[PDB]
C-alpha cells in the first residue's frame, strides 16, 4: 500500500516541479 | 626576428611533474578586423607530458580495484544478510571517486574523459545490480502460505536454464 | 559592463555609441560557454543632467553536458532508488541500511549542489528543491518502514490481533491491491 | 564605522554631521542582506578634549532562506529520527544502525 | 663569465608528530587486515569488517597523497605499503565471499563431490591442526 502511495506522490511531484 | 628556432631550455630548472619534449617558435604576419594595417607576432608552443606515477598509484588502481567489485555480489548466498551492504559500499565509494575526479578536471563540456565515462558506466551498472538484488531477495524469502507458485516458472526458471548453466540440482 | 568617466560629465563630453552590437572578430571559442548576442545601448536620464552611460549586455548560454553527465544522472539514479525500499521483504535485515544510505547520498548531493550555486536567496535551483522534496519523502519512507517493520515481529504470545485489522487488512485491501492470499 | 582624521584633532578642525542618515540614492540590493537603517551620529567626550568622531551604524537583516534550505531542513530532519529508535523491535537487529 | 655561491641546507626532520598521528593508525589497520579470518562465518559480520578496513586504508591513502608533493619521480614507502596492503585486503574480500558461499550449501541444492570429500576432511585438517 505505501509502495503504491509513495510512487504516485513521487510521480505527481516530478510532474508538478518540472512542468515548465 | 627570432634568434634561434626554439625556446631556450639551457637554464631550465627541472620540474619533476611535467617533461618538456619540444618548444618551437613561429613568426606570423596577420591582419585584424579593427585596423587596416598588418601586425607581427611570435608564437611559442610548449608540448609537455605528464609523468603518470603519482596518480596511477593513488587514483586509478583503487578506482579499478573497487570497480572490479561490482560483479562479486552475485556469488554471495541469499541466506546471509550481506548482499546489500557490499553494493551500498561500492556505490558510495564510486560516488566519492566521482567527487575526486570532478575536483581534479576542468568543467569543459567539449569532450568527456575516459575515466569519468568509466565511473559513470560502473555507477549505472552497480545501481542496476542493486535493483536486481532486491528482486532476488524478494524472490528468495517467499513461502507457500503467502504466495502461489505459477506454472510457467516451473519449466523456465527450474528446468530449462539449469541444463544450460550446468547446475543440474 | 558599465563604461563611464569619473572626471567629466554630460555637460562637457558626449559619449556616442558607434555600432549597435559589439564585434566578434578575434574571438576564440571558450569551450564551456557560448556568446549568443552582444547588444549595447546608451543610457541618459531626462530631467537629470550630468549623466552619461554606455552599457554592453552579454547574454551567455552554457554548454551543459558536463554538469548533466556528472550530476543529473546520479540525481535521477538516487531518486529512482528511493521508492525501492518497500519491495524489499522485512524478513531480511537490510531495510534500514538501504533507507539511511539513500538519505545519506541525497544529503551529500544537496551539500555538493549548494557549493556550485551562489549563496543568494532570490530562488533555489530546481536540483536543490527536487532533492529537498525527495529527502522529505525518504524520511517519511524511513518512519513508515519502521512502523511496517514493527507489525512484522508481533508474536501471538505478546499481542492480540484486533477485529478491525481482521476486517480491513485481510479481506478488503488484499482484493483492492490484487493480492488474493 | 568610526571616521576620524589621524593628522588633525578637535582643537584644529571640527567635524559636523550634515544629514542625520546616510543616503541610499545609489544602492543596488545585494540579494543576500537587507539594510534597514543607516543612522549617523557625532561623538565627543567632555572632560577629554581633542576627540572628534563620526560613527555610522549599519543595521542589517539576513535573507533567511539559503541557510534554511541547507542547514535547517536536515537539522530538523535528522532530529525527528532520534526518538524513533524505541518503536523499532529488538528482534530485527537494526537498532544500533539507526 | 659564470660564477655563483651556493649554500646547501641539509636538514633532518623531527619525526615524532607524524609517527603518533599517522604511523600508528596505519600499522593499527594493517594489524587489523589479517584479522577477518578468525571470525566465524555463521555470524553475518564478515563483510562489514572487510569493507571497513578497506575503506579506512583508502582514506589513509588519500590522506597521505596530500601532505606529500605531487612528484612522479618516486613514490614513498607508505604509499607503496598501503597499496600492497589494499591489494591484500581485496584478495581477503574475494576469498571471504568465496568461503562464505560454501558455508550455506544444503543437500537440497548442491552435492558434495568425492574430491572435496577426501581432501578437505582427512589430509588438511590433520595438516592444519584441527583434529575434529
Ligand atoms: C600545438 O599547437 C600549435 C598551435 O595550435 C601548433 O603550432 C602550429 O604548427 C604548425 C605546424 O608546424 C605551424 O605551421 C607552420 O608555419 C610555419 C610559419 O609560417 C610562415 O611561413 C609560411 C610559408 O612561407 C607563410 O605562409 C606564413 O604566412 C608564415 O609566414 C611554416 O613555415 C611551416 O611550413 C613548413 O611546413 C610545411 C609542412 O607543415 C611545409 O610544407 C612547408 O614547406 C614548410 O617547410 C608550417 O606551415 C603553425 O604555424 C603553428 N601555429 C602557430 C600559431 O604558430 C603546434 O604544431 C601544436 N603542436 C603539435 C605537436 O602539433
Ligand atoms: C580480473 C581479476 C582482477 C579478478 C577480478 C574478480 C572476478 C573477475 C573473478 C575472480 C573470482 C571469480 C569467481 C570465482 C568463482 C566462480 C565460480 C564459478 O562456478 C563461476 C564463476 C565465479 C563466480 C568467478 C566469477 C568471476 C570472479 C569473481
Ligand atoms: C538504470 C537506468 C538507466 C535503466 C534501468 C533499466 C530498467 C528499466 C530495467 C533493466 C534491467 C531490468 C531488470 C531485468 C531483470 C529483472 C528480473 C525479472 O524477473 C523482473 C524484472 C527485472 C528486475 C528487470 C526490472 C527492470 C530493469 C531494471
Ligand atoms: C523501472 C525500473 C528502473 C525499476 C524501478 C523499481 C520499481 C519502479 C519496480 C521494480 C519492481 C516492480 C514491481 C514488481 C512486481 C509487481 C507485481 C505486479 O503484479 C504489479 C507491479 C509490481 C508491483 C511492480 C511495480 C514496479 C516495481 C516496484
Ligand atoms: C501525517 C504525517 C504528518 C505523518 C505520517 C506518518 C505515517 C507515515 C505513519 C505514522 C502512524 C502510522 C500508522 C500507525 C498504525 C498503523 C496500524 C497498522 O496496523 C497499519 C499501519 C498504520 C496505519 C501506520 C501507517 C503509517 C503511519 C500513518
Ligand atoms: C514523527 C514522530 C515525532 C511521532 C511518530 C512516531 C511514531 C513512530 C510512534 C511514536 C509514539 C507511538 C505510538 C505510542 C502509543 C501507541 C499506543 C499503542 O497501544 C499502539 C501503538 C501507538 C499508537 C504508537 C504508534 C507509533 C508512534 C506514534
Ligand atoms: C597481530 C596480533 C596483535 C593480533 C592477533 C590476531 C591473530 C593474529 C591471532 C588471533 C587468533 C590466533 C589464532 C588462535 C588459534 C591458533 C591455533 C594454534 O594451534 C595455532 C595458532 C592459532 C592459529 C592462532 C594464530 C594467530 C591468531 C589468528
Ligand atoms: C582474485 C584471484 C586472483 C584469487 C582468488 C582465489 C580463488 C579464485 C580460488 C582460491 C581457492 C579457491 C577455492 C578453494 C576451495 C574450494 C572448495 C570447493 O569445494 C569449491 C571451490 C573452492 C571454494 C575454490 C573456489 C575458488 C578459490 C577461492
Ligand atoms: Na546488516
Amino acid at each position: 500500500l505505501f509502495l503504491w502511495v509513495f510512487m504516485f506522490v513521487c510521480v505527481l511531484g516530478t510532474v508538478g516541479l518540472f512542468l515548465p | 626576428v627570432l634568434i634561434g628556432s626554439s625556446m631556450n631550455l639551457k637554464d631550465y630548472w627541472e620540474s619533476g611533474e611535467w617533461a618538456i619534449i619540444k618548444a618551437p617558435g613561429y613568426k606570423h604576419d596577420i591582419k585584424y578586423n579593427c585596423c587596416e594595417e598588418i601586425y607581427p607576432d611570435i608564437t611559442y608552443s610548449l608540448y609537455i607530458r605528464r609523468l603518470p606515477l603519482f596518480y596511477t598509484i593513488n587514483l586509478i588502481i583503487p578506482c579499478l580495484l573497487i570497480s572490479f567489485l561490482t560483479v562479486l555480489v552475485f556469488y554471495l548466498p541469499s541466506d546471509c544478510g550481506e548482499k546489500v551492504t557490499l553494493c551500498i559500499s561500492v556505490l558510495l565509494s564510486l560516488t566519492v571517486f566521482l567527487l575526486v575526479i570532478t575536483e581534479t578536471i576542468p568543467s569543459t563540456s567539449l569532450v568527456i574523459p575516459l575515466i569519468g565515462e568509466y565511473l559513470l558506466f560502473t555507477m549505472i551498472f552497480v545501481t542496476l545490480s542493486i535493483v536486481i538484488t532486491v528482486f532476488v531477495l524478494n524472490v528468495h524469502y517467499r513461502t507457500p502460505t503467502t504466495h502461489t507458485m505459477p506454472s510457467w516458472v516451473k519449466t523456465v526458471f527450474l528446468n530449462l536454464l539449469p541444463r544450460v548453466m550446468f547446475m543440474t540440482r | 559592463l558599465k563604461f563611464r568617466s569619473w572626471t567629466y560629465d554630460h555637460t562637457e563630453i558626449d559619449m556616442v555609441l558607434m555600432t549597435p552590437t559589439a564585434s566578434m572578430d578575434d574571438f576564440t571559442p571558450s569551450g564551456e560557454w557560448d556568446i549568443v548576442a552582444l547588444p549595447g545601448r546608451r543610457t541618459v536620464n531626462p530631467q537629470d543632467p550630468s549623466y552619461v552611460d554606455v552599457t554592453y549586455d552579454f547574454i551567455i548560454k552554457r554548454k551543459p553536458l558536463f554538469y548533466t553527465i556528472n550530476l543529473i544522472i546520479p540525481c535521477v539514479l538516487t531518486t529512482l532508488l528511493a521508492i525501492l525500499v518497500f519491495y524489499l521483504p522485512s524478513d531480511c535485515g537490510e531495510k534500514m541500511t538501504l533507507c539511511i544510505s539513500v538519505l545519506l547520498a541525497l544529503t551529500f548531493f544537496l551539500l555538493l549542489i549548494s557549493k556550485i550555486v551562489p549563496p543568494t536567496s532570490l530562488d533555489v535551483p530546481l536540483i536543490g528543491k527536487y532533492l529537498m522534496f525527495t529527502m522529505v519523502l525518504v524520511t517519511f519512507s524511513i518512519v513508515t518502514s519502521v512502523c511496517v517493520l514493527n507489525v512484522h515481529h508481533r508474536s501471538p504470545s505478546t499481542h492480540t490481533m484486533a477485529p478491525w485489522v481482521k476486517r480491513c487488512f485481510l479481506h478488503k485491501l488484499p482484493t483492492f491491491l490484487f493480492m488474493k492470499r
